[PDB]
């Protein structure tokens, strides 16, 4: 609750890379709305809206990310559950500010880590074909 | 009059149990210290321990099911902890309390998973920062990193003495750990105080009402020959959960059979030869399957009185069980190698 | 002044024992609490625990002998129970009681087999219907069958509240469990009342005379640092009969030798190599043989201070022991294969 | 209040500790039974139990070291006994006592070897002749021989109730065990008294100064929840030294990893597959190596929270450890065969 002040009010802090946002609800700042604008891979121009959700017990608990705008990515499920380590516990640290959480995911988009794919499907189609993926994705990106 | 005697009916166990036990307490609670004899309304039979065992399993099962929301479960540790959000459940908390106490007096071990803090609180000792390690792991890591931080706390994390506890639909409520928590900023000089207060709230303050009922219930059966006369809490866990005894020899003896097997039988002898050569994990899998748990009652596995009953001729079906009677349902397979393959896929599956 | 100090003579052990122990109580009971030093009249020597151990073995052996008629044995379960018929034996019942007490205090485990009810009654609990399950199996089977009868008692059975107790020649004596038993027939409505009186009578009222003495005696020594502070009776059995620890490593260390064997020796190492690879049932048979029983004292087997001495050169004789001294007499056979084959036929024979 | 708290400086641990524990006793002595958090002055971090174990180990290491001359060691039994010559050391004996007691309350087992008489004396009993057996093997044999002498004492032996006590340089000091020892010679009719007096001296008077201090310390923690309620002394040794439980399964779970190893990992699975197939002696060797001892805490190996951390890439170095944190530093060897070979040479060498 508290800490969401200084970080957020720290938006006028230059124009970062790939992220327009604001409070989807407007009331108790525990749910953020936004857009990550990728820059290289198949997700090339076809932005995505994201909803950040950190529990009242933030910063002692990590926030959880959910894609609002569908995406063809290995490390993400249809249900939108993202899986970036920096926040998924057994890594989480109280000091890491949300500047790192976003950005970190942006990197996970710009470079999928099919190590432990949240969908073995697109993983194999990604590793054993950096084409039959970029096409079938940039075409899913362009539409959705 | 021997025995406590709880006459209840499935589908209203918790309810009739509370009503009943309440009354029995009112009138000479001592009776809550006699051997428990259970009766399900409309079920002829004699409770030799199994009915009582069934009772235990059912109450335990219902109470720790999220549905009634008295306890939250932690995937990470496979333990339960009290839900501060539990509204109007004094009776229920008092009930598993009375139940945990009866389990000890009836040498009946339960399948409960609590972090060690629960047993400390039962003995009157408050919970602490170190105790959070097992009840709220993620929250402990944060707080520990708070104390371990090298940088500048006040500017780097700016949190205050005020905290928040939410529920279900993301509606945070604020709580002041100190007078005007809102202002008083956490720094490197007061971070310790903060951790102490936050640890206190959470393990003691936030779940007071419900834990106190729990303890009151446990104590209605535990006075006189108390937990005192016991140094550490691990002693109470062992009385409720059993030791990790794996005699098996001895578990073999005291074993009885039904359906026409008896001591001498190719299927039986092959079975013991299989069981014995098992690897501890497997031996514990077998217990977990046959009985409702992988531990042992006071006096070792021999006290279990397991029963191996023939359940049909050779087939391709996996053996089964009625854990509240330690009954192992064993089809008369045509091969030792098949006995071991079927028994295994059974105890390993679930 | 050290030691409890008791002196008696084989051929009159119980008697000489009773008188002295009795006096010792009347004059400073707390002395029953010291280290027991036994001396058989006319036998020089120092009691390091061995003479104490022989003393225990002999008293226990003579008391459970049918000849004296204090306990009846059950072939089915291998347990002894009080004999209602024992006449003029207050003293003797008072003695084993004292003995069991002394055993706990000198960490010397005894070879006694009682159904759990004996220990529950020692802790002050009346015996009940469920207890009959170990002490009187067939009686327990009958009363269960009565309680579980689905038909209609009274019309189908010809029993009343008047029950029989038959002597060793088939002469039955009538006993009324209630005012005019003869008259009042057993019905489905009053059978639980009947079963609880037939249980109370049997487990309590009928062995009252011998049990109360048994207890007075146990309490004479036990008086203070009670069995209370002990939930279940099975804790009393453990102190008296030993746990089921099977360390053996540790039993290895702390083991001494005599006759010229010592730690380093072909036969010895061959011995240990043989014993560890033994099968729990065997390991327990090796204890049963060497030490008087198959269990472990408080502190594990290592506390048994076994001794292995040379008993002549290679031969065809089986090894032997002096159980009161946990001494194993091992002939220095000429083959590891012979060691294991002779040792096995020795612990397996008896 | 649930916390105890101790702040000390390495290189002054004993003194800073004494001063602080002493002050805490004076103000509410109950705090000595609470959860201990140790802090070394000037070292950031949190005590999760390991800093606490380090403190215990260091105090135990310095107190038993010959340099300070408080305990003498017996090469033959591997047991320590009190030194009658320790001058101006009340403080130091009082501290080990306290620590021994603190250990019990934080379920931290220690690597201490005392003859069984220390625990009997800690329970209020005087040390006796039977006890010399373990604390003074040679002296006890002499006394036995004397008692067993068949000939005629006095005429055959030149001894009185005057005995000797020598210093490290062969400077004997005379001590009369009774009024005018000089004169009154030892006869066959007074030897038993001789033996009891010579035992009292040695086991009790001889060490009164330093044993007095030792007990005061142990009792500051131990008071009100006594060793009473405990029959034999082996029970206190169990609480201080741990039981001989060898679960290992359970030791596996609750184990954590660092350096990037995690549950799933070729080096880790190979490792457990090696550990489980170890022979108990080895299993114990591994514990002795990783943790400070080969025994287990109340609750079994599982409560050890052992950690295995990557300690470099494959090499020829042997793994090592930080016992105070139960940490096994394992270099990521290139093969199971090699893992086992280096692990074995490590736990077997020291």
């Amino acid at each position: 609750s508290r800490r969401l002040m200084k970080e957020l009010e720290e938006i006028r802090k230059c124009g970062m890379k790939n992220f327009r946002n604001i409070q989807v609800d407007e009331a108790n700042l525990l749910t953020w709305q936004g857009l990550i604008v990728p820059d290289n891979p198949p997700y090339d121009k076809g932005a995505f809206r994201i909803e950040i959700n950190f529990p009242a017990e933030y910063p002692f608990k990590p926030p959880k990310i959910t894609f609002k705008t569908k995406i063809y990515h290995p490390n993400i499920d249809e249900k939108g559950q993202v899986c970036l380590p920096v926040i998924s516990a057994e890594n989480w640290k109280p000091a890491t500010k949300t500047d790192q959480v976003i950005q970190s995911l942006i990197a996970l988009v710009n470079d999928p880590q099919p190590e432990h794919p949240l969908r073995a499907d697109l993983a194999e189609e990604y590793s054993k074909d950096r084409k039959k993926f970029c096409k079938n994705a940039e075409e899913f990106t362009k539409k959705y | 009059n021997p025995y406590l005697r709880l006459k209840v009916r499935r589908d209203h166990i918790i309810d009739d149990a509370l009503v009943r036990l309440e009354m029995i307490a009112m009138e000479n609670p001592a009776d809550l210290k006699k051997q428990l004899y259970v009766e399900f309304e409309g079920e002829q039979g004699v409770d030799e321990g199994g009915v009582s065992k069934e009772f235990f399993q059912l109450v335990v099962e219902e109470i720790f099911n999220p549905d009634i929301g008295m306890f939250t479960y932690d995937e990470s540790t496979k333990l339960f902890w009290f839900n501060p959000s539990s509204f109007e459940t004094e009776g229920q908390f008092t009930l598993i309390g009375i139940v945990l106490g009866l389990a000890i007096y009836n040498n009946c071990i339960l399948d409960v998973h609590f972090p060690m803090v629960v047993y400390r609180k039962l003995m009157g000792k408050k919970g602490t920062f170190r105790d959070l390690g097992d009840s709220h792991p993620v929250l402990y890591q944060s707080l520990k990193d708070l104390l371990e931080y090298e940088g500048n706390v006040e500017d780097d994390m700016m949190i205050t003495f005020q905290i928040s506890q939410t529920d279900l639909f993301g509606n945070p409520m604020m709580y002041d750990l100190k007078e005007n928590g809102d202002k008083i900023p956490i720094t490197n000089e007061n971070r310790k105080e903060f951790v102490n207060l936050y640890s206190d709230y959470i393990l003691n303050k936030s779940v007071e009402k419900q834990f106190k009922a729990f303890r009151r219930g446990f104590h209605m059966v535990t006075n006189e020959s108390p937990l005192k006369y016991l140094f550490r809490p691990e002693e109470i866990e062992l009385l409720i959960c059993g030791s990790r005894n794996l005699d098996f020899q001895a578990l073999e003896e005291t074993t009885e059979y039904d359906g026409g097997y008896t001591r001498d039988s190719v299927l039986i002898r092959e079975f013991w030869e299989i069981v014995h050569s098992f690897t501890d994990e497997q031996k514990r899998l077998f217990l977990q399957f046959t009985t409702g748990t992988d531990r042992a009652p006071v006096g070792g596995l021999g006290k279990l009185k397991m029963i191996i009953a023939k359940n049909g001729p050779d087939t391709e079906r996996l053996p089964t069980s009625h854990t509240c009677f330690n009954v192992l349902l064993l089809p008369e397979y045509s091969s030792k190698e098949k006995l071991k393959e079927r028994l295994l896929k059974a105890i390993t599956y679930a």
